[PDB]
RNA sequence: AGUGGGUAAGAGC
């Protein structure tokens, strides 16, 4: 019984909670507008400034991603 | 190979094992398979 | 004729199309059924279904030409399940020995 | 006229009726014109120029834009030359080799720019005085007579060969027309109209195609077996979402998952036709989890019975398809065997009594009238109560001559029959209990094999009543021989294979007196 | 960690060690080594105004096309919408009550040992070598 | 003519009180000043029939717990629910949904019911086996009718006369028909050549598809 | 592409001086210019 | 040797006598297909019969 | 699909991956929309169990993070990301790309045996391992 | 006709 109820405890959340559910469905509604809304626009649109920076895997440009984060602060 | 045939082995392991008589059976044909006629292309060495 | 001994009649044969159907449908399934399979294995099936298939149908192949556009459709499958097993691409010139 | 002449005659009727007949009427549009706005844009200015300068800017442009596609991950090791010919610098590695892999647009496009620049160098060789206008147009009719020899851009697009193959029947078209009279056959022609028209009507259908393709890949940010699983996943999210929003979801948040394992429950239990209950379940979610049911049921059913029709065609499936379809049709058939088993019971037996009186009556005459003694009960000290359980259990036992493995039920089942053979008569004995006594017996399983065109019952029996079943079959069977009670037309014999019973069935309608008889009318 | 904002000025492709890849050149945007970002505007809007030539006719069109596969074919959440507004009138205690579901089979179906595999006996090799002998007469 | 044979025959009056639904998916503040926006209120509709749609309820899709693979049985009168002010009908219109209740207001002297069958659902389309239990010596419609147009009706007793069954699948079935003779009483049951007669204990036993019933 | 190619002088012709819209900086050149021609004398010519 | 369709070789096989009361195995061979998971190509005849 | 975990921004994709020093880590990334992904969303749910003590399965859109879409390639409608102890492992798959999973699989013991063969290469050190069945024919017939 | 489906992984310098 010790041993059960200690992995029991030493289980990991495979599921995310039902709150994370909720808005996993509230986002893919408010894409698949085929299934759901009113209005049917395209598969993936949600109809119906800043561009982030992202690192191209390269060492070379290591430097200039940083500094480019480091300029993104507020 | 036939000592591994019954020890409790798993679905990826045993797929993975069914296909060593396909590898001597490939070994056995080398002289003709791995031909330059019949695969045309760029040929690679091996490392060693 | 038992009793004129004489031929009276000619009989004209054919393989059966629900027969052809069963055929086709085996070497399908041979064929499909072969992600992780020996190739000696595919090659003893494919040995197995056509030594019953001309076994069975001896006399009634050779006025089925649908048949033996069949069998060599399969034989060309089985021989391309093979190759596509040895390497991942296509031989230009591979050999029959 | 050569037979390659007349073929080239048919090939361009067919291209001219294939483009009259399914000719359509342009669509109305609203007249937005290029190059009109370029010049309203402050990007682009206006000017007049000689044709062969502007042929020579542009495929200086062309090859510039095609050096930097080609530079586009910093890999300095595919050189372009001048003539668009695309080759590596060195002996470059195989990891290089994967990664400078370009697509078949770009190659297209780099064999149009080539197809260009030989055209303006042709242009060029005539403004220099090398060739004279004679030669120039000549140059120019092979050029576009001979653009899969020269270029060969077919590679990469092969429907540009449906216009190679047009330019070619023009040459001939021609050629038999220019060559007629004195003079001879000779590479003199230059009616270089028709493969000019020819390919500048492929370029306004292959232009769109270039010019998305190089716009989304010069843009600063790029961009980039469903028929089944289309409909049930996300009618499964469409009923999970409807309930998570009228659940009060900041207060019962920990119920999603359980929802969602009712609706598992609910499926499996209709996909296995048992009775489902939730008895705390509210009434409108049940009803909620009643209607998806419904509407899986409904897509289940459709797609079995369009995947099995599909494969029965001959279509080119996967086979965890028909493993998945297969199953599908396995439980629709057991709904249906359910489904009609239990009518047979509630309506009661469909034969009447009186038809059973025939069938029975005529059975009992037949019998009668051949002096056929009934089959006793295997005696105690019957002859041959030995050969017919060895050849039994050599039957049963022949189902794994070939198994390699086997699995506990199998040799649970080898071990059976071993036991029969070492102690018959303790086999037979029970088997006579059996006989005797035994009216009730284990769960039997069904299996479907599958072959494309129907579906093959087989089933699993265990193997204490098997070896019960194949005596008394062994046993009946040599009865049934030792007393005729099968009649010889009855197929197939121990003494025919199929063949042979084909070869005496055209023998015998062949020897029949007068068989092929046609003067008095006789069918 | 779940549910915690990233670090500022932090790139999530560097802070690991990780480096990319490039099976091809054709995919991904070119690696690099305010009149630019006013000229994409300019050609967006180019490219804008040159596919409006039909956009409104061929967007009305698709729209119809859409309302006439939807006379027939309903939207999913349309053919759960009376459901749905019906489970407006459960309270929170029936909520409370909805059980965990169960399942039926018991262990042996569920986790069952392990099926272990046996080689054919010896017995079956012998009946068949001592098959096709021949009597001499 | 506004009154041929067929419309004095069959032809009877009937009322519709259409509401308007809002989109379920609306705040509640929001869909009660919908509501007093005098758009999505009842209106009534009055028109002529020809015969009486019944909608079959909901099959139960699942084996009974006790006595496993029972045949659903529904009372006429839970049919006949319909047509009255208590009972709606949320109509799921692939735009919206709709609030359509009905009433009977006069009533034919000969009435046409039709059972709907062969509802194509979203793939394909399937036939309901649910079976309708109902009184064949006589039925009572003054209880479906609306207390100002009841003062005018003094015969509402109806008794079957014509009785139409589908037999089989949708894809290939058998229309037979059950019909009373005025003179004998008796019921005779005719599919093509075949003519037998039925006992009326067994009428209801059988996939009513179209009633005919005489007021008498 | 498309532009130079459909406006390419005729084997008649030795100077085509062509209208020209170019970028402002070289990057691409377009013959601004539809070949309009009368076609009875457009086939005159090519008899010719 | 190998000419007769009952092939002389059963005539002289090792157990001829016993598979002489083996009767019926044409039908059962073929009704075998509802027993074995495998379809058996030689449905139709028996090597040792 | 949502019953899996969702990562929001890429430090989150950088902590899960950093968490993990026994298990091999199996993100997903796409778009929860697309019916590809919806497909490896619904294998990977069905193994999510199955393989939990040696694997976890993380999701990740790649529109609200696309931090890695220029470095990992990420513009296939879905791909499968394979990691352990904060270093990427390939797959021969037999495709050509052994750097990720950029289809969809329909047989959820085929990505078992994916991830049991990665689990067992990359205990083992290695960076590349060979997918236990190949994958440079779909076996249609 | 044709591109591919042909990247060994690892250690720091």
């Amino acid at each position: 019984r010790d041993r059960s109820i200690r992995e029991k405890q030493s289980d990991d959340e495979v599921y995310a909670p039902g709150l994370d559910i909720e808005s996993s469905l509230k986002q893919l509604a408010e894409r698949r507008t085929d299934i759901f809304g009113v209005e049917e626009t395209a598969i993936g649109k949600k109809i119906g400034p800043e561009e982030k920076v992202t690192w191209d895997g390269h060492s070379g440009s290591m430097a200039r991603t940083q500094q480019a984060a480091q300029a993104n602060i507020t | 190979e036939e000592s591994m045939k019954w020890k409790k082995l798993t679905n990826a392991q045993r797929s993975g094992l069914n296909q060593i008589p396909n590898r001597r059976f490939t070994l056995w044909w080398s002289p003709t398979i791995n031909r330059a006629n019949v695969y045309v292309g760029f040929q690679v060495q091996l490392d060693l | 004729n038992e009793v004129t001994k004489e031929r009276t009649a000619q009989c004209f044969l054919r393989v059966d199309d629900e027969s052809m159907q069963r055929f086709h449908n085996r070497v399908r399934q041979i064929l499909m059924a072969s992600g992780s399979t020996t190739f000696t294995k595919i090659v003893n099936k494919w040995n197995t279904a056509l030594i019953g298939l001309m076994t069975y149908f001896r006399e009634a192949v050779v006025n089925t030409q649908e048949l033996l556009d069949l069998l060599v459709k399969c034989e060309n499958k089985i021989q391309t399940r093979i190759k596509i097993g040895l390497n991942s691409k296509m031989p230009s010139r591979f050999p029959p020995v | 006229q050569p037979v390659k002449v007349r073929v080239s005659y048919q090939k361009l009727l067919k291209y001219y009726v294939l483009n009259a007949l399914k000719h359509r009427p342009p669509k109305a549009q609203k007249k937005r014109y290029l190059f009109r706005s370029f010049k309203a844009t402050k990007f682009f200015q206006s000017t007049k120029l000689d044709w062969v300068e502007v042929g020579l800017q542009v495929c200086r442009q062309g090859y510039n834009m095609l050096n930097l596609l080609i530079h586009r991950k910093n890999l300095n090791y595919l050189h372009l030359d001048y003539n668009f010919n695309l080759k590596p610098v060195k002996t470059l590695t195989t990891k290089e080799r994967k990664k400078s892999r370009f697509g078949n647009a770009f190659h297209l496009c780099r064999e149009v720019l080539r197809l260009t620049k030989l055209v303006v160098d042709s242009h060029v060789q005539y403004r220099l005085g090398n060739v004279d206008a004679f030669q120039l147009a000549d140059g120019l009719q092979y050029i576009f007579a001979h653009v899969g020899q020269l270029t060969g851009m077919y590679r990469y697009k092969y429907k540009l060969m449906r216009q190679i193959r047009m330019c070619k029947d023009l040459k001939h078209l021609i050629y038999y027309r220019f060559n007629t009279g004195p003079v001879g056959k000779g590479p003199g022609c230059g009616f270089w109209a028709a493969g000019w028209r020819v390919w500048l009507f492929f370029m306004r259908g292959i232009t769109p195609l270039l010019e998305r393709w190089l716009g989304n890949l010069l843009a600063r940010q790029f961009e980039g077996q469903r028929v089944e699983s289309h409909f049930d996943l996300e009618l499964r999210a469409a009923v999970m979402h409807d309930i998570l929003d009228m659940m009060p979801e900041g207060i019962k948040q920990n119920k999603a998952r359980t929802i969602l394992q009712h609706l598992s429950e609910a499926w499996r239990c209709w996909k296995a036709n048992i009775p489902w209950k939730v008895p705390g379940l509210p009434t409108p979610i049940e009803n909620m989890i009643l209607r998806y049911v419904k509407a899986k049921a409904d897509w289940w059913t459709n797609t079995a019975h369009y995947n099995r029709e599909r494969i029965r065609r001959g279509a080119t499936v996967d086979k965890t398809v028909c493993k998945k379809n297969l199953g599908r049709l396995t439980r629709l058939y057991l709904k249906a065997e359910q489904e009609r088993q239990h009518n047979y019971l509630k309506d009661g037996p469909y034969i009447t009594a009186e038809e059973a009186v025939a069938v029975y009556t005529t059975t009992v005459h037949w019998l009668e009238s051949r002096r056929f003694s009934p089959i006793p009960f295997p005696p105690l000290s019957y002859k041959h109560d030995t050969k017919l359980l060895i050849l039994a259990l050599e039957r049963l036992k022949e189902a794994y001559s070939v198994k390699s493995r086997l699995n506990q039920s199998q040799r649970e089942e080898l071990g059976l029959i071993e036991q029969a053979y070492d102690n018959p008569h303790e086999a037979l004995s029970r088997i006579k209990r059996h006989l005797l006594t035994q009216r009730a017996f284990k769960e039997v399983g069904i299996e479907f094999m599958d072959l494309y065109s129907h579906l093959v019952p087989v089933y699993d029996v265990e193997p204490l009543e098997k070896i019960t079943d194949a005596y008394l079959d062994q046993y009946l069977w040599y009865e049934a021989d030792k007393r005729r009670l099968f009649p010889p037309w009855i197929k197939p014999a121990d003494t025919e294979p199929p063949p042979l019973l084909v070869y005496k069935w055209c023998q015998g309608i062949n020897n029949l007196q007068d068989v092929w008889e046609t003067s008095e009318g006789e069918c | 960690f779940l549910g915690m904002p990233a670090p500022l000025g932090y790139v999530p492709g560097l802070g690991r060690g990780a480096t990319g890849f490039t099976t091809r050149s054709d995919i991904g945007p070119a690696r690099d080594a305010k009149d630019d970002e006013e000229a994409d505007a300019i050609y967006a809007a180019l490219d804008k105004r040159m596919d409006e030539r039909r956009k409104e006719r061929r967007e009305q069109r698709e729209k119809e096309e859409i309302e006439k596969y939807r006379m027939e074919r309903p939207k999913i959440q349309q053919q759960f919408s009376d459901l749905k507004r019906k489970l407006a009138e459960v309270t929170e205690e029936e909520w409370l009550s909805i059980p965990e579901v169960g399942d039926a089979r018991n262990k042996r179906q569920r986790n069952p040992r392990y099926e272990k595999l046996t080689p054919v006996p010896d017995s079956f090799f012998a009946k068949h070598l001592q098959t096709g002998e021949n009597h001499t007469s | 003519k506004k009154k041929t044979i067929v419309t004095d025959v069959f032809q009877g009056s009937m009322r519709i009180f259409t509401k308007k639904l809002p989109h379920p998916d609306l705040p509640a503040e929001e869909k009660e000043q919908l509501l007093h926006n005098d758009e999505y209120q009842e209106t009534m509709v009055e028109s002529t029939f020809m015969y009486l749609t019944l909608d079959l309820p909901t099959a139960p899709l699942y084996k009974d717990e006790k006595e496993q693979l029972i045949i659903p049985q529904v009372p006429l009168f839970n049919i006949l629910a319909k047509f009255n002010g208590i009972t709606e009908k949320e109509y799921k219109t692939y735009k919206e949904n709709f609030l359509k209740r009905f009433q009977l207001t006069k009533l034919p002297p000969y009435l046409i019911f039709c059972i709907k069958r062969f509802t194509k659902n979203n793939f394909f389309v399937e036939k309901n086996p649910t079976i309708v239990n109902f009184p064949i010596t006589n039925v009572d419609l003054r209880e479906y009718l609306s207390e100002e147009v009841q003062a005018v009706h003094k015969n509402t007793t109806y008794d079957l006369i014509a009785n139409i069954v589908h037999d089989g699948k949708p894809s290939e079935g058998s229309y037979r028909i059950h019909v009373l003779h005025h003179g004998t009483g008796k019921w005779y049951e005719l599919q093509d050549l075949q003519v037998t007669d039925i006992l009326p204990q067994m009428i209801t036993l059988s996939e009513a598809y179209i009633q005919i019933w005489k007021r008498r | 592409v498309l532009k130079l190619l459909e406006n390419m002088p005729m084997p008649w012709e030795q100077i085509r001086d062509v209208p020209v819209l170019y970028h402002i900086t070289g990057a691409i050149s377009f013959v601004n210019e539809i070949p309009w021609v009368i076609e009875p004398v457009y086939i005159s010519q090519w008899g010719s | 040797w190998d000419r007769g369709i009952p092939r002389i070789n059963t005539l002289f096989q090792k157990d001829r006598h016993t598979l002489a009361y083996d009767k019926g195995w044409r039908v059962r061979t073929d009704f075998k297909q509802y027993q074995v998971l495998k379809q058996n190509p030689f449905w139709w005849t028996h090597q040792r019969h | 699909s949502y019953m899996l975990p969702h990562l929001h921004n890429g430090w989150q994709v950088d902590q899960a991956i950093l968490s993990e020093e026994d298990r091999v880590v199996v993100i997903r990334f796409g778009h929860d929309w697309d019916p590809t992904c919806m497909k490896m969303d619904e294998v990977l749910y069905s193994i999510a169990e199955k393989v939990k003590n040696f694997a976890v399965i993380y999701l990740v859109d790649i529109t609200e993070v696309p931090d890695f879409n220029k470095m990992y390639e990420l513009y296939d409608p879905c791909t499968v990301m394979f990691f352990f102890r904060n270093k990427h492992i390939m797959i021969d798959l037999g495709t050509g790309n052994n750097n990720k999973i950029n289809w969809a699989m329909e047989d959820k013991q085929e990505m078992v045996d994916i991830i049991e063969t990665v689990y067992r290469g990359a205990r083992k050190g290695r960076g590349l391992v060979v997918s236990p069945k190949d994958y440079s024919t779909k076996y249609r017939y």
